This record gives C-alpha cells, structure tokens and sequence, in this order.
C-alpha cells in the first residue's frame, strides 16, 4: 500500500527535534515491514496527526503510538497501550489548562516507554478515572500521582516496591476525592517515592509547612525524586524547598 | 590553561544546539552531556584546580539554557545562584551536577526551591 514514508518522511524535516526524527524513520521501517490492514490504518493516521501538532509532547506520544503498534504486528495485542495514549490524548484536547495536557502526556509516554504490567494497569486506570471526573483539582492530582509512579517503572523498582507504590497511589487518589489539601497530596506523592524507592522518612508538622527528611538515595534516585517532586508540586500550587546533601534529602512544603 | 579553549569551544556547541532544536528537553540531555563531557577533560588535568572546573561545567549550563547567575567566592566555599529555571531545567541542571562534581571529586549541597537552585562547591 505504502503511501506511509512520505507522511512519515515529512515530519522528520518539519521538526527540529532528535527523538522525532528517529521514531518518524522508526515507524516508517516498521509499519512497511508489517502487512496488516489495521495496522497500517493506526499509523497512517498518528502521522498524520503529528505533522498537524505543534507540540513536541503530542508528536512524540503520537509517534510512540504507531512505533509499539506496527513493531507489535497486530492491534490487539497493543490494546490498553493504545487506550493510554488515547486517553491521554483525549484528555489534552478537552482541557485547556497547561498543566494538565503536559501532565497527561508526560505521564502517558513515560508508561509506554515503560513495560511493567502494573505500571500500565495504573495509568489507565488513573487516565479513565480522570477523564470521567470534570473536578480539575482531582485531574490536576491523578497526573501528578500518575507520572510519579510512572518514573518509578522508568527507574526500574523492584516488583515488590511498586506494589508499595501502588497501594500509595491508590490512597492518594481516594484522598483527592474526599477532598485533601493540596499539601498533603504531595506529601502522598513524597511518600509513594519513599516506598517506591526502599527507604523512609520523618514527618515534621510545626505550623503551616510540612518537613520531610529522606536518607539513603543514589544520585541516580535522587534525580528521580526531584523530578517527581517539583512536577507534582506544579501541578497542585504548591511551594516546595528541596535541600540535598549527601544522600540526605529534606524537603519543606508550603502552601 | 588547556581547559579553558576546551570550554570556549563546548559552549559554541551548547549555544548552537539551543537554536538547531529548540526543544524544552531535548536540548537539556544534550547539554548535560557537554557540562560531563568537560568534567571528564579536565578530571585528567592534575593542573586543573577541581572547584573552578565545576564551576566551568556550571557556566556551561547556565548560557545553555539562558538562565542568569551570580558568584559568590568565599574562601574553600564557591556559592552559585542561579534564577529563572523551570522543572525540567532545574532536573537537568542537578544531574548535570551530580556528574560533574562526581568525576571532579568536590561535595555539592544544592538547594532547590521555586525557580532557583543554589549550588555550594566545596573540596
């Protein structure tokens, strides 16, 4: 049938990215490899989405759509991968607000660049209850708990830690429904990356800020914490102080 | 004195990247890559003072990024402020630093909060 290479070949050109250059030559090898009519429709269409898009997110999350479908052969076997990206890319062009369209596609292509089982029953779970609420505190919430516990199947947790993790998530979001602060849904999000990561911490409550006092991190882990902390921070509207030092982590949260 | 033509020429590198991509992370990775691999010239000068060659892999991020930055010397204690950073230029300044001060040897106690990240090198 062809008629993909062109599309595929003319967002390599259009874009000034790396990443998109190489998964729009990716999938352009892989789907002429493969023959199936389903197939061929998914990624003739992510393409043609992504070349419309001006998000370098959208572009990506799009591409990665049609890499792990024709490198998959068949759609069936890609069906909850395909229902992650298509919720959380539904869910970027209904809200409006930045935060949420670049929390929603952050934490679909971290998923998918991921291939735990429970790191993608999480988020498609975490995206469907999203996308049903029109709360935008608690969407603003999920995402910061989803792509939390997404860099944490980045980062490679042990089995048995991401099932600590995941019970977290699960009370975060049960928390975010019954109405918590915005402060102490990340302090669930501190502590799903204490469980997540195998170590502990203090909790310190003296006044309106909350402190936390985390040792034990590989350099390696600490910049995962961070990223962790400072995107699900943005995401709720909340000020936080992050002091590092050795493998001591400590951090003050405001509101 | 070798460092420093090796540094001139890295940040011809960081700032013409910024331009070519102009992408919020794909730059970032990139520079990163030439704040260590500066680290990593200088780690095998015995000559090279290690401080001032984290401090170099600093400035290298810092016009990599277009961010603005203040230094305060103080005896051992070199304190570097830098203000305008968003999340994931803060996440690639602090992994930039974490390797930096790695290879070079010297402790770093870098403190984040809002835009700013201030950076103490010790040895």
């Amino acid at each position: 049938k062809e008629e993909i290479k062109r599309l595929a070949e003319e967002l390599k050109e259009k874009t000034k990215n790396e990443e998109i250059k190489r998964l729009a030559e990716e999938a352009a090898e892989l789907a002429e490899r493969s023959d199936d009519p389903e197939v061929l429709e998914v990624v003739k269409k992510a393409l043609e989405e992504a070349l419309k898009s001006k998000n370098e997110e959208k572009i990506e999350l799009l591409l990665l759509v049609a890499v792990l479908v024709a490198e998959a052969g068949s759609v069936d076997a890609v069906e909850e991968k395909l229902e992650i990206a298509l919720l959380a890319l539904k869910l970027a062009e209904e809200s409006k607000d930045p935060r949420i369209i670049r929390g929603a596609l952050r934490a679909a292509i971290a998923a998918l660049r991921s291939d735990d089982p429970l790191a993608l029953k999480t988020v498609k779970e975490a995206l469907e209850r999203a996308r049903a609420s029109k709360d935008e505190r608690l969407i603003r919430a999920i995402l910061a708990a989803a792509y939390a516990f997404a860099l944490l199947a980045v980062a490679g947790a042990s089995a048995e830690r991401l099932k600590e993790a995941e019970a977290i998530v699960k009370e975060l979001i049960a928390a975010a429904e019954k109405g918590a602060s915005p402060q102490e849904l990340v302090l669930l999000v501190i502590e799903m990356m204490v469980k997540g990561m195998g170590v502990t911490m203090e909790t310190h409550r003296s006044g309106n800020e909350v402190k936390v006092v985390i040792k034990g991190l590989h350099e390696s882990q600490q910049e995962v914490l961070l990223e962790a902390v400072l995107f699900a921070a943005e995401l709720m509207g909340v000020r936080v102080r992050i002091r590092f030092k050795g493998d001591t982590v400590t951090i003050v949260v405001r509101e | 004195e070798a460092v420093r033509r090796r540094f001139e020429e890295l940040l011809r590198e960081a700032l013409a990247f910024r331009e070519r991509t102009g992408g919020r992370r794909e730059t970032l990775e990139h520079a990163v890559r030439l704040a260590r691999e500066l680290a990593e010239f200088a780690a095998s000068h015995p000559e090279f003072n290690r401080q001032e060659a984290v401090l170099l892999a600093i400035e290298l991020m810092v016009r990599a990024m277009g961010v603005t930055m203040e230094t305060h010397r103080s005896g051992n204690e070199v304190k570097v402020v830098i203000k305008g950073l968003n999340i994931d230029e803060q996440v690639a300044l602090y992994r930039a630093v974490r390797e930096t001060s790695k290879i070079m040897g010297v402790e770093t106690e870098i403190e984040v909060e809002g835009d700013t990240q201030t950076i103490v090198v010790r040895e």
